[PDB]
RNA sequence: GUUUAUUAAAAACACAGCACUGUGCAAACACGAAAGUGGACGUAUACGGUGUGACGCCUGCCCGGUGCCGGAAGGUUAAUAUCGAAGCCCCGGUAAACGGCGGCCGUAACUAUAACGGUCCUAAGGUAGCGA
RNA sequence: UUGAGCCUUGAUGUGUAGGAUAGGUGGGAGGCUUUGAAGUGUGGACGCCAGUCUGCAUGGAGCCGACCUUGAAAUACCACCCUUUAAUGUUUGAUGUUCUAACGUUGACCCGUAAUCCGGGUUGCGGACAGUGUCUGGUGGGUAGUUUGACUGGGGCGGUC
RNA sequence: AGCUUGACUGCGAGCGUGACGGCGCGAGCAGGUGCGAAAGCAGGUCAUAGUGAUCCGGUGGUUCUGAAUGGAAGGGCCAUC
């Protein structure tokens, strides 16, 4: 998809805007990326598709505390 | 992110050495590779009784890796240690091309140019014969007895 | 040689009005003079453009006499003040006079003033009317006791141009170039119109427009607080040209406002004289012959002629001079009803003149209702019983059978016959 | 010309970098700190934004001051047409429009504070043609371009704060001397302080006050306990 | 040849041939938000596009070298009010330039048209097609 | 390799007057600046260099201006920030080059699987790019909604409001 | 031609003239002024044309408003663009 698996993304909803400010609209993706993370808790790569805030947010937390998560969230780890 | 480094010396940062680093360098290459452990203020204080431990003990079969890095970042003077750099000079059969392992900077080396050899080279003791090609299906060769302590 | 009044009191505000104020001689334009009984003088006009000062600069050297203006609400400012002494020094004569002056009867001028390096400071009239008399009078004196400097044929009037163009093309620059080959600055301003307008300057006798609103290179004294009064001064490029020079840049001209521009300028009614201006840095394989094609097809019938100029270089330099000179031969052209009639029974015959209702018209003679921009006026048939496009037609004959690499020529119809 | 910034930088590195000091302390210090010989200037260097406007920012003058008291001038009151009359039942001082006319124009002056209406001020306080002072001259403002004079005169005879430099937006008023006692100095900031939050009413920015700070002279300056802000007059 | 089924068959549309451009493969491009697919199990003598319309016959003019043309900013030539603008390089632009594709003069026999040079311009120079 | 954001040094300011070279001094003609202090390049109004030219390379005068004039100002002791300019601290962004470790790999092979899909692994090649996400400038009748009066001896025409 | 600055200010019986928007005339009082010897005259121009609602924002003034509560913003008001 184009979902964090942990931020939660998918587009979202938009419009071009002029400030004439007409009526269309055109969603929004985020900025996600399937990155190659390094599990090191069974020293492989479980590579996800992750957001780019969220590429932080693993970051901060550390590798398996998403990958804590997953299996918490009942989805493909 | 920020690490408490875990490397002995590294050419920037070394010996517990707690900064922050780019997070492009930082979680992949100085982690996962035992040059550094992240850090938090629950992590530094965790490491900082643990360096006395880890960056001696296990630091001190290293030094090695600092100087045959040297070796294998050119590929003119390919030289590794099998055991080694830590034991005096690189000598036996053991080192590079006996088992032809030797550790390349990303596979693009100057140490398989060509192949051509019928047992490998090193068979000498107290220094390590390495072959040095001349060309790239001619081995006239130039032979070297380098270390890297 | 001679005096000129020479306000400052700052960079801008109402200096401007004042000057209007003093001047009446519109279209002799700027330099241009104020008039008083029998002798008439010029009149000349922080962190500011690095241009606006060299200008202001080069007009106040040049300066015989000075004028330094003070607002009612304005009073103190060290700015004024250094702008002040650089007059001191270089030395030429200043007055302190006050713009439209206000307060409550004289008070605050002289106070304040005595220190400005300057004692009576005079105040004025614009808006109520006595307090222009003392500066006139005063002005009057010394230089009373002086007396300073103050069909019809082609060569009749010097030949008179602009030059309009885009709103992004430092056009400005390239006028700077015309008036120029001398390789000097010569936008200064003076001030001589009703209200805070705009330079028309003449060279050679012969006048120059600069014009459009900001890339021009119009960084000038300011008086378009919107898109809209410099239309106003380009509508003045029109009335004053019998030719109008358009800049189109290589790399950023005939935009959509650009191409309603030379459409405009069929309006215009004045001479099309087509240049590309700063045209050395265009690549080799240049984009631009269909660029000038699809103008062609439009179209234009003049002369062109294509300028590739900068003003960072010049190579065009000489043949702009030139084509503007044969346009207007050909426009100007000595004409005459006999010529018209001539060419124009050919025409008829040849490609038949409309007919309308089952009853043919008529046409039977073409005069000239003037020459500068063509007109004539031809008595045949009624104005419906022609369509727009036979005018043309017959027209067009006339504009091929002798030569107009001038403006396009006006066709007329009037009915008396039917 | 530039041999090296040394002797500035181990000078500034002592006592700035916003180093916050009791006001009174400062004053303690001023006197001399790098060898700078004799006792020298109490300033405060205040500074204020903008341009395009000024209310008292770089005045070639003097404004009147809670605390007028440091310095006492001459003074005369000239009463002309204005408030010149209440002037004149005040009596305070010496009014006469064409007496002190007269003493205006004699060929000699002395009397610095002109309260003025209308014809004496011109001549006094302003003049010159490069203008400018033997160290200190007869000064013009005095806010007699703000014309009041009867209380005016109260104001005026009790003394006055004179600062002057050009034209930046930043403004530098000298406070006084340090043969002037560390409490009244005080005081003379502090009454500066609360009309400086008075001043510029025209809106450019809310709050006009940046840095109080307090110097001498010779790399030695602190900065203020700030306490000019915006909560009323304080 | 093709075609407006249920008014209109053509001169329309098509078409070989020709011409031009764009595209080096993960191709251009095209569809399909994309994935994918087509393009192509191919591979610049092609592929895509665009455009013209058999065929034959009507002559389609290269800017680099060096030169030339106009112009300015400079260079170069000047006085030495130094600065040096006029003519020329250069900058742009220039091949009806050297050199392949006109006249006019002499000359391939009624002189005259002329392959060569001179002459207009540092134009090849009526050779092709076509003649009162 | 190399731009620039900031930092503090530099020193001074063309009319008679004004020595010239008068940005801006609280206060204003002691500070015993002790040392026997100086006239010699940056600076400086402005090159109007001069000389006066610099806390700016000499030791030669009590510790020392070796006190003011005079104009608007200018000489005891100095002060208040600018224009300007370095030297130095820097701070940061560009380019240059090389690398590998993200990332790409429509290279080759091994493998689930005697599957042109895919996945994983190995290796070869690319490489911090490319591309994409946001933000963001230019372009854009291709697509989209609509706008284009009225008077009127038919209307449109014209002319007119 | 002398002299002035009433192209004052705050109000206004009472009228004309417009569908309305509204537009015009108007003495007098009041207050302050100005000029004139004094009476007296001065409320822009011989009269008749010389321009436009409403918004919304700019300028200056005011305490009027002002959301816990004080300030403070914006808004109203008065004047003007």
């Amino acid at each position: 998809s184009r979902v964090c698996q942990v931020t939660g993304k998918r587009p979202v909803t938009g419009n071009n805007r002029s400030h004439a400010l007409n009526a269309t609209k055109r969603r929004f993706l985020p900025n996600l990326h399937s990155h190659r993370f390094w599990v090191e808790s069974e020293k492989r790569f479980v590579t996800l598709r992750v957001s780019a805030k969220g590429m932080r947010v693993i970051d901060k937390k550390g590798i398996d505390t998403v990958l804590a998560e997953l299996r918490a969230r009942g989805e493909k780890y | 992110m920020q690490v408490i480094l875990l490397d002995k010396v590294a050419n920037l940062g070394s010996l517990g050495d707690q900064v922050n680093v780019k997070a492009g360098y930082a979680r992949n290459f100085l982690v996962p590779q035992g040059k550094a452990v992240p850090a938090t203020k629950k992590n530094i204080e965790f490491f900082e009784a643990r360096r006395a431990e880890l960056e001696a003990k296990l630091a001190e079969v290293l030094a090695a890796a600092n100087a045959r890095a040297e070796k294998i970042n050119a590929l003119e003077t390919v030289t590794i240690a099998s055991k080694a750099g830590d034991e005096g000079k690189l000598f036996g059969s053991i080192g590079t091309r006996d088992i032809a392992d030797a550790v390349t900077a990303a596979g693009v080396e100057v140490a398989k140019s060509e192949v051509r050899l019928p047992n490998g080279v090193l068979r000498t003791t107290g220094e390590h014969e390495v072959s040095f090609q001349v060309h790239s299906e001619v081995f006239a060769k130039v032979i070297v007895n380098v270390v890297a302590e | 040689m001679v005096p000129v009044v020479a306000l400052v009191g700052r960079p801008n505000v109402g200096k401007s009005t004042l000057f209007n104020r003093l001047t009446r001689t519109r279209d002799a334009r700027k330099y241009g003079r104020a008039e008083i009984e029998g002798r008439e003088f010029i009149c000349i006009d922080d962190g500011v453009e690095t241009r606006m000062a060299e200008q202001s600069l080069l007009a106040i050297e040049e300066a015989d006499v000075v004028l330094f203006m003070v607002d009612a609400r304005a009073g103190l400012m060290p700015a004024d003040e250094a702008i002040a002494k650089h007059l001191r020094s270089r030395e030429k004569p200043t007055f302190l006079v006050a713009n439209k002056t206000d307060g409550l009867d004289p008070d605050q001028a002289v106070v304040d003033f005595y220190s400005l390096g300057l004692g009576e400071i005079y105040p004025i009239a614009a808006s109520h009317g006595r307090g222009v008399l003392s500066l006139l009078e005063h002005v009057l004196l010394p230089w009373m006791e002086d007396l300073a400097p103050q069909d019809f044929d082609p060569q009749s009037l010097p030949i008179k141009l602009a030059i309009v163009g885009r709103p992004n093309v430092g056009k400005s620059t390239l006028t700077n170039r015309i008036l120029g080959e001398e390789r000097v600055v010569v936008y200064d301003m003076p001030g001589t119109t009703r209200d805070s307008i705009y330079i028309p300057m003449e060279r050679d006798g012969r006048e120059y427009v600069l014009i459009d609103t900001a890339g021009v290179r119009k960084r000038g004294k300011i008086t378009d607080a919107v898109e809209k009064f410099s239309v106003i001064k380009t509508l003045q490029a029109i009335e004053d040209a019998n030719v109008v020079m358009l800049v189109i840049d290589a790399r950023e001209g005939i935009s959509d406002q650009d191409l309603s521009l030379l459409g405009f300028i069929l309006n215009s009614g004045r001479s099309l004289v087509i240049v590309v201006n700063k045209w050395d840095g265009l690549s080799q394989e240049v984009k631009e012959q269909v660029k000038e094609t699809l103008d062609f097809r439009l179209g234009f019938i003049d002369f062109a002629r294509v300028h590739f100029i900068s003003a960072l270089h010049g190579s065009g330099v000489g043949n702009l001079f030139e084509s503007v000179r044969e346009a207007y031969d050909s426009s100007t052209r000595r004409v005459g009803t006999s010529m018209l009639t001539r060419i124009m029974t050919m025409a008829v015959e040849d490609h038949q003149p409309p007919l309308v209702r089952g009853r043919r018209v008529k046409l039977k003679y073409a005069h000239a209702g003037g020459y500068n921009p063509p007109i004539v006026v031809i008595h045949g048939n009624q104005v419906k019983d022609l369509p727009d496009s036979y005018k043309r037609y017959l027209m067009n004959y006339f504009r091929k059978s002798l030569d107009v690499m001038g403006s396009p020529i006006r066709i007329q119809f009037k009915e008396g016959e039917n | 010309m530039a041999k090296l910034t040394k002797r500035m930088r181990v000078i500034r590195e002592k006592v700035d970098a916003t180093k916050q000091y009791d006001i009174n302390e400062a004053i303690a210090l001023l006197k001399e700190l790098a060898t700078a010989k004799f006792v020298e200037s109490v300033d405060v260097a205040v500074n204020l934004g903008i341009d395009a406007r000024k209310s008292d920012q770089n005045v070639r003058g003097a404004t009147v001051l809670p605390h007028g008291t440091g310095r006492s001038v001459r003074v005369a009151v000239f009463t002309q047409g204005a408030n010149a009359e209440a002037a004149k039942a005040a009596g305070a001082e010496l009014v006469g429009m064409e007496d002190l006319a007269d003493q205006i124009k004699k060929g000699e002056m002395n009397f610095d504070v002109v309260i003025a209406s209308p014809d004496a001020m011109r001549v006094v306080g302003q003049l010159g043609q490069v203008l400018g002072p033997r160290g200190l001259m007869p000064n013009p403002k005095v806010g007699t371009v703000t014309p009041n004079v009867a209380e005016a005169v109260k104001n005026a005879k009790a003394g006055q704060v004179r600062y002057r430099n050009d034209k930046n937006g930043i403004i530098h008023t000298t406070i006084g001397k340090v043969d002037f006692d560390a409490d009244k100095l005080k005081e003379n900031l502090e009454a500066l302080l609360v009309a400086l939050k008075k001043a510029k009413p025209t809106q450019a920015k809310g709050v006009y006050i940046k840095k109080v700070s307090i110097s001498t002279t010779m790399g030695a300056g602190v900065a203020v306990d700030q306490a000019g802000l915006s909560a009323s007059v304080n």
